[PDB]
């Protein structure tokens, strides 16, 4: 009920960001929503004296036909001063199950610092530039802003204090508008406890981290090898040598001696089998000297494998993976690559939030224009990560397959 | 005297760390001075300005051309940034047909709107007296000065705020707001329409806004922003293409712009051969000759711009359809329509700048473009008619390493059709010869070698002058393709060559790559395998091409 003063970083003016085109249904949804929000004092109409603008669009979350308003506060977030810090709950990723809750509605109670309100300006656009866009600014704490949870930290603490004192074995973390709750209970007991916590938040997405780990490099096991088989093996090993020190391929390359047909079967020598075994032993071990640096950016690379399968790696320094995985989940996305990629990015980002408490910068295997055109049509997440586009096909594709 | 409703001012500040402009007043002729005195006298009588005391430090230069002209450039450099919604303008193809339509142009747009009183002291200017034997006559603005940075935005916002209640009370009519103009439209009867227009201009009169009293000064056809607007249709204003035996770069830019402008309704407009001459620009004076391609192109443009073509207006009850055709040389053309032969609008798409490319990608980009444009204009994505088989697109997107998507579309058969020219095997071919290829060049002498050895004993090494490593690595592959059967396995150590071929171009700027493509097209089955170099991989000989 008392506004805390919020400023920007030194030498940084408020965000001015072009609002991108919206379809008619999304525009109408945003009109309805923002009208209802205006009647409740959550936002107010502003004049031309406000130069600043932030993009805004509409989505539909899981199991809901109701449109939701989403603001791309990325630029405002990076231009907002750093808020200080709560050490990341490293035990959250070690819990059996974690449930994500939407605590966004709680932000609209707390008023936003007046002097700062002009920086949260956004515009509902019109079709064919018929009429000027509707301009609003936030009066309360906006969802998607990084300052909103930082301001609501104390409040959230005071609210969750009884539940925390009740169940010390339950880990509670908060990121943006989402609240992560981890434990080791049963799915039924989990759901009932979640109903309990939700009702506890009322009067005031099952995710199992244990079913996800890192992944090793495996080599084929064959009775008979072809020249092609051995060539691919040598390729993959030569690649993996950039990661694991003791990999050697000279005794396998010795088999390829002479020019033979790719489908011709070559029996392995004892030296070759020995070398392959040693390489296996080497690969079974983890990677040497791999640490996480909180002062460095997280990078996520995603490769399309085909047939709904996608692989990914989160790292900081090249060949030093902090996490590897393979999203192959199929829901309604069968004919649409972009939907698959969007859901993949969302899942990976979520995992990243759970593990490190921050989002990674993505490197997407898609053309900029395609992604920029379609990614908002499948985006159910309240946050947004950063991304770039790789236009050159990677050779390592089948090496993660 | 009926009270006119008060118009609340918009608070305005100068940019942070800056102060109001102080500029030396220019010397004027006695005639100019008298003229300015009379003008500013009547303006002061009208309340647009007011005399100020010596206290005001700030001053702005004024000129006479009689009509006065206050140069606010410095104040504009010192005034705060404003929100401009004027980015983009309404496109005629996006308008919905109305039975009755009215155009109202408000007189004294900026002078009808009051200015923030705390800012008026920054708009101060002086009039030089005769012979300067008396202190110059001092003035400040009380309303929005024309030529000021903040005038359009504030005027627009005020107008919107005024128009909102009338619009809310009149869902049966639609009002478009653009600068100093309002465009009302309705499907009502002409009498009811004229009546509601009278109501509207009355409602504007309540706030002190003047509209044309007579029969509205503009009636169809409307000439607006390069467009011609007719009751049942729209088109562009007639095209003007200069003809001269000597062309400059600026003339090329103007011609290109004009053709681009004409291309939104005239289908088949091409501009590549004329845009290629815009390499090495920034020099506006030059003489650039035209090729036969460019001349035949411009003649084709004069052929298309021979007879007028009209677009229609938008009907929300009917589907939105975009059809695309390939024009060649990276050029694409499209038509957006709802009823056959009756276009809403047309357009073109030129491929981006790249070393390699294929038709499917370009088509995809075109689709994205048309999609975004459509969403801007009609607020929806159209259904597509594409010159590509469903099975082709299937194979492409399923085997493409990148993620890709096209919205709802159907195959129209209007050649040339976009096709996949070659497809590599996912597995080594049984019974097919195996060509281990390699190429290597000397960095200094630019001398290289490229060739292959095969499992059947077939060998070749070719010596090359003026070449690089990458060129020899490509050349070796090309040699393997030339001297092999309809089916072939190829082994290379070139991540470069494999990188190029795995992008599946059907066309390239490198002749060698194009020849490799032409070779692939002739093949039945091609398996391209990769191996690491210098690993002592048998059959892969760096030592053969390094001699
Ligand atoms: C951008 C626009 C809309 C408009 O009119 C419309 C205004 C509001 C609407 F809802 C729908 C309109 O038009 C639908 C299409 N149309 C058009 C012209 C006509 O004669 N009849 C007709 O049906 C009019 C006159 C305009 C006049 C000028 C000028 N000068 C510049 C822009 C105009």
């Amino acid at each position: 009920i008392e506004t805390v003063p919020v400023k920007l970083k030194p030498g940084m003016d408020g965000p001015k960001v072009k609002q991108w085109p919206l379809t008619e249904e999304k525009i109408k949804a945003l009109v309805e929503i923002c009208t209802e929000m205006e009647k409740e004092g959550k936002i107010s109409k502003i004049g031309p004296e406000n130069p600043y603008n932030t993009p805004v669009f509409a989505i539909k979350k899981k199991d809901s036909t109701k449109w939701r308003k989403l603001v791309d506060f990325r630029e405002l977030n990076k231009r907002t001063q750093d808020f200080w810090g709560i050490p990341h709950p490293a035990g959250l990723k070690k819990k059996k199950s974690v449930t994500v809750l939407d605590v966004g509605d709680a932000y609209f109670s707390v008023p936003l610092d007046e002097d700062f309100r002009k920086y949260t300006a956004f515009t509902i656009p019109s079709i064919n530039n018929e009429t000027p866009g509707i301009r609003y600014q936030y009066n309360v704490l906006p969802q998607g802003w990084k300052g909103s949870p930082a301001i609501f930290q104390s409040s959230m603490t005071k609210i969750l204090e009884p539940f925390k004192k009740q169940n010390p074995d339950i880990v509670i973390y908060q990121y943006m508008d989402d609240l992560y709750v981890g434990s080791d209970l049963e799915i039924g007991q989990h759901r009932t406890k979640i109903e309990e916590l939700r009702q506890h938040l009322l009067r005031w997405y099952e995710l199992h981290p244990d079913k996800w780990t890192v992944q090793p490099i495996v080599l084929p096991e064959k009775d008979s090898w072809t020249v092609n088989d051995i060539q691919k093996l040598v390729g993959k090993l030569n690649w993996a040598s950039q990661i694991y020190p003791g990999i050697k391929v000279r005794q396998l390359s010795k088999l390829l001696r002479g020019t033979k047909a790719l489908t011709e079967v070559i029996p392995l020598t004892e030296e070759a089998e020995l070398e392959l075994a040693e390489n296996r032993e080497i690969l079974k071990e983890p990677v040497h000297g791999v640490y996480y640096d909180p002062s460095k950016d997280l990078i996520a690379e995603i490769q399309k494998q085909g047939q709904g399968q996608w692989t990914y790696q989160i790292y900081q320094e090249p060949f030093k993976n902090l996490k590897t995985g393979k999203y192959a989940r199929m829901r309604g996305a069968h004919t649409n690559d972009v939907k698959q990629l969007t859901e993949a990015v969302q899942k990976i980002t979520t995992e990243s939030i759970v593990i490190w408490g921050k989002t990674p910068k993505f490197k997407l295997p898609i053309q900029k224009e395609t992604w920029e055109t379609w990614w908002t049509e499948y985006w159910q997440a309240t946050w947004i990560p950063e991304w770039e586009f790789v236009n050159t096909p990677p050779l390592v594709k089948l090496w993660y397959q | 005297m009926v009270p006119i409703s008060p118009i609340e001012t918009v608070p305005v500040k100068l940019k942070p760390g800056m102060d109001g402009p102080k500029v030396k007043q220019w010397p004027l002729t006695e005639e100019k001075i008298k003229a300015l005195v009379e003008i500013c006298t009547e303006m002061e009588k009208e309340g647009k300005i007011s005399k100020i005391g010596p206290e005001n430090p700030y001053n702005t230069p004024v000129f006479a051309i009689w009509r006065k002209l206050v140069d606010f450039r410095e104040l504009n450099k010192r005034t705060q940034d404003f929100w401009e919604v004027q980015l983009g303008i309404p496109h005629p193809a996006g308008l919905k047909k109305k039975k009755s339509v009215t155009v109202l142009d408000v007189g004294d747009a900026y002078f009808s709107v009051p200015l923030d009183e705390d800012f008026r002291k920054y708009t101060a200017f002086t009039i030089p007296s005769i012979n300067n034997e008396t202190p110059g006559i001092r003035y400040q603005y009380n309303v929005l000065p024309q030529g000021w940075k903040g005038s359009p935005a504030i005027f627009q916002s005020s107008m919107t705020k005024i128009l909102e209640p009338f619009a809310a009370q009149n869902p049966d009519i639609v009002i478009y707001q653009y600068m100093d103009d309002l465009y009302v439209g309705s499907d009502l009867e002409i009498g009811q329409h004229r009546t509601k227009i009278e109501e509207l201009r009355q409602h504007l009169l309540r706030w002190g806004l003047t509209t044309p009293d007579k029969k509205h000064q503009k009636e169809p056809p409307f000439l607006w922003m390069g467009y011609e607007l007719h009751p049942d249709k729209w088109t562009v204003q007639p095209i003007v293409l200069p003809e001269k035996d000597s062309w400059t770069v600026n003339d090329i830019q103007k011609l290109v712009g004009k053709l681009n402008w004409a291309s939104q309704i005239y289908p088949g407009i091409k501009v590549r051969q004329l845009s290629k001459l815009l390499r090495g620009t920034k020099a506006l004076t030059e003489v650039i000759p035209l090729t036969e391609e460019a001349e035949l192109e411009l003649a084709e443009n004069r052929e298309i711009l021979k007879e007028p073509v009209h677009g229609v207006y938008y009907d929300p009850s009917k589907d939105l359809i975009a059809e695309i055709q390939k024009q060649g040389q990276g050029q694409w053309t499209y038509q957006i329509y709802q009823e056959p032969f009756k276009n809403l609008k047309t357009g073109k798409y030129a491929r981006m700048r790249g070393a390699h490319t294929n038709d499917v990608k370009q088509l995809t980009e075109a689709v994205q473009k048309i999609t975004t444009e459509s969403i801007v204009i009609w607020g929806k994505t159209p259904k597509f008619k594409l010159p590509i088989q469903k099975e082709t697109w299937e194979t492409w997107w399923t085997e493409y390493w990148q993620a890709t998507w096209i919205p709802e579309w159907e195959f129209v058969n209007t050649p040339p059709l976009v096709k996949l020219w070659y497809q590599l095997e996912k597995e080594p071919i049984v019974g097919a010869e195996t060509f281990y290829v390699d190429g290597a060049a000397n960095r200094e002498t630019k001398l290289g070698k490229a060739g292959y050895v095969t499992n059947k004993g077939r060998q070749k090494v070719v010596p090359l002058t003026n070449t690089t490593n990458q060129k020899t690595e490509l050349q070796a592959i090309y040699l393997a393709l030339q001297d092999s059967g309809l089916e072939v396995n190829i082994v290379t150590d070139s991540q470069y060559a494999l990188g190029i071929i795995q992008a599946q171009p059907d066309k390239s700027e490198s002749e060698l790559v194009n020849q490799i493509i032409e070779q692939l097209i002739k093949k039945e089955k091609v398996y391209l395998a990769w191996v690491p170099a210098h690993k002592g991989i048998g059959g892969n000989e760096q030592v053969d091409k390094l001699v």
